[PDB]
């Protein structure tokens, strides 16, 4: 698949933050990265640039603690399609909150933030 | 905007309906039945209930089809009579065994195109569905329905072929075998009727033990466990070690004179084909999914023994959601919800263009 997303995903080293939204995945703004929806579910895409040239990639699926079905299903699935578009050069990591990895959290200089709420469900 | 169809064909029950939906909208036997010496045939809830002048068939086995006739008439009946579509309005998504073969790949392929006209259709191997609607795409799931257990690893979205095995036991044989038990009892459940009445025992009054043997000699002890039932009519009956004895089978198939390992093994087993630098994972994520799956206790105890036979320094985590009954079914109902699955279906032009055979390229 090529979702117009994905055509974004990956081209230069740097955070790229999406949001589950009924079964879509739209981007985050900027000035937002690090404000998460506990009840929501996030794919995050931290790209690093390697000597060769080449870029490295960390796919990150972030699931709020009340996030629904459809949305941490829609956020395991559209990791694997962004990783098989990334020709498979991407790690996966399945971050639950609360239990984030260090490399996760790592990625938010003033460290995350959570909040109560999201958007509804898809189903 | 187009509405796509989810069809989970499982060898016992059917679960059918539309993407987007949290549930099946219909759930019924897999059975088609005919006149059984001379409406032409009958499908699911109906055949059932007029067996006494139908001859009934289930099409599909081990999750795998056996008879392509009788697979186009559940699908028939699914479309026009439980859907209400018409199915050349619609994409499809049809789930599929682990390791279905591949010309019964392209069968089912070839019949949704040519036989129903519909305008794209895709197929998604059920345990892999069952990960994604836990939120995971790296995990092994135990997916137990009707007359199969499979056990399947999957990395980073995708089965590990090589990994998957199973235990040819599941809910079937589990009812059976509380048939025979409850008779030493002196209870005699034979015909269809009675056979319905001791799956409900099965499904309402059935646990795993944590510790069997202890389990066993509680309820020769007292009648601490016992339990009782109400007949249709109003005979009371009472069960005892038949509760826990019955699903005891999925870890003890010797009960049931079969000679191949129980589940948690099977399980342990398909981690330890998968590469080391994946296992832990596998481990720390391990998924129940289907209807067998459903009695009490039943984590608690594959937690117990897949940690009595993983090293003490692994995690071990059983995954069993409430709705683990429908888990492929919500998982195909997600994917083929997708603002993606648009471009991953098979259209007609592609069928049209290459044949069946598509499905190897297209699906996997
Ligand atoms: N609460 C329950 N406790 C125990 N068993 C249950 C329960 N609910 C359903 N079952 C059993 O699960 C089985 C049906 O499961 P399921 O619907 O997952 O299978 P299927 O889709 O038809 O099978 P398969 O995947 O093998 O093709 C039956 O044997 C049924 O009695
Ligand atoms: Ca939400
Ligand atoms: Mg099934």
């Amino acid at each position: 698949v090529e979702h117009p997303e994905f055509l974004k995903a990956g081209k230069e080293p740097g955070l790229q933050i999406w949001r589950v939204e009924k079964f879509d995945l739209v981007p985050v703004p900027t000035n937002l990265y690090g404000d998460f929806f506990t009840g929501d579910a996030y794919v995050i895409l931290k790209t690093v640039q390697l000597r060769n040239g080449n870029l490295q990639y960390d796919l990150h699926y972030w699931l709020g603690n009340e996030c629904s079905q459809d949305e941490s299903g829609a956020a395991a699935i559209f990791t694997v399609q962004l990783d098989d578009y990334l020709n498979g050069r991407a790690v996966q990591h399945r971050e639950v909150q609360g239990f984030e990895s260090a490399t996760f959290l790592g990625y938010f200089k003033s460290g995350l933030k959570y909040k109560k709420g999201g958007v509804a469900s898809g189903f | 905007d187009v509405q796509a169809l989810v069809i989970d064909n499982g060898s016992g029950m059917c679960k059918a309906g539309f993407a987007g939906d949290d549930a099946p909208r219909a759930v019924f036997p897999s059975i088609v039945g005919r006149p059984r010496h001379t409406k032409d045939s009958y499908v699911g809830d109906e055949a059932q209930s007029k067996r006494g002048i139908l001859t009934l068939k289930y099409p599909i086995e081990h999750g795998i089809v056996t008879n392509w006739d009788d697979m186009e008439k559940i699908w028939h009946h699914t479309f026009y009579n439980e859907l209400r579509v018409a199915p050349e309005e619609h994409p499809v998504l049809l789930t599929e065994a682990p390791l279905n073969p591949k010309a019964n790949r392209e069968k089912m392929t070839q019949i949704m195109f040519e036989t129903f006209n519909t305008p794209a259709m895709y197929v998604a191997i059920q345990a892999v569905l069952s990960l994604y609607a836990s939120g995971r795409t790296t995990g092994i799931v135990m997916d137990s329905g009707d007359g199969v257990s499979h056990t399947v690893p999957i990395y980073e979205g995708y089965a590990l072929p090589h990994a998957i095995l199973r235990l040819d036991l599941a809910g079937r044989d589990l009812t059976d075998y509380m048939m025979k038990i409850l008779t030493e009892r002196g209870y005699s459940f034979t015909t269809t009727a009675e056979r319905e009445i001791v799956r409900d025992i099965k499904e309402k009054l059935a646990y795993v033990a944590l510790d069997f043997e202890q389990e066993m000699a509680t309820a020769a002890s007292s009648s601490a466990l016992e339990k009782s039932y109400e007949l249709p009519d109003g005979q009371v009956i009472t069960i005892g070690n038949e509760r826990f004895r019955c699903p005891e089978a999925l870890f003890q198939p010797s009960f049931l004179g079969m000679e191949s390992a129980g589940i948690h093994e099977t399980t342990y087993n398909s981690i330890m084909k998968c590469d080391v630098d994946i296992r832990k994972d596998l481990y720390g994520n391990v998924v129940l999914s289907g209807g067998t799956t459903m009695f009490p206790g039943i984590a608690d105890r594959m937690n117990k023994e897949l940690t009595a036979l993983a090293p003490s320094t692994m995690k071990i985590k059983i995954i069993a959601p409430p709705e683990r009954k429908y888990s492929v079914w919500i998982g195909g109902s997600i994917l083929a919800s997708l603002s993606t699955f648009q471009q991953m279906w098979i259209s007609k032009e592609e069928y049209d263009e290459s044949g069946p055979s598509i499905v190897h390229r297209k699906c996997f």
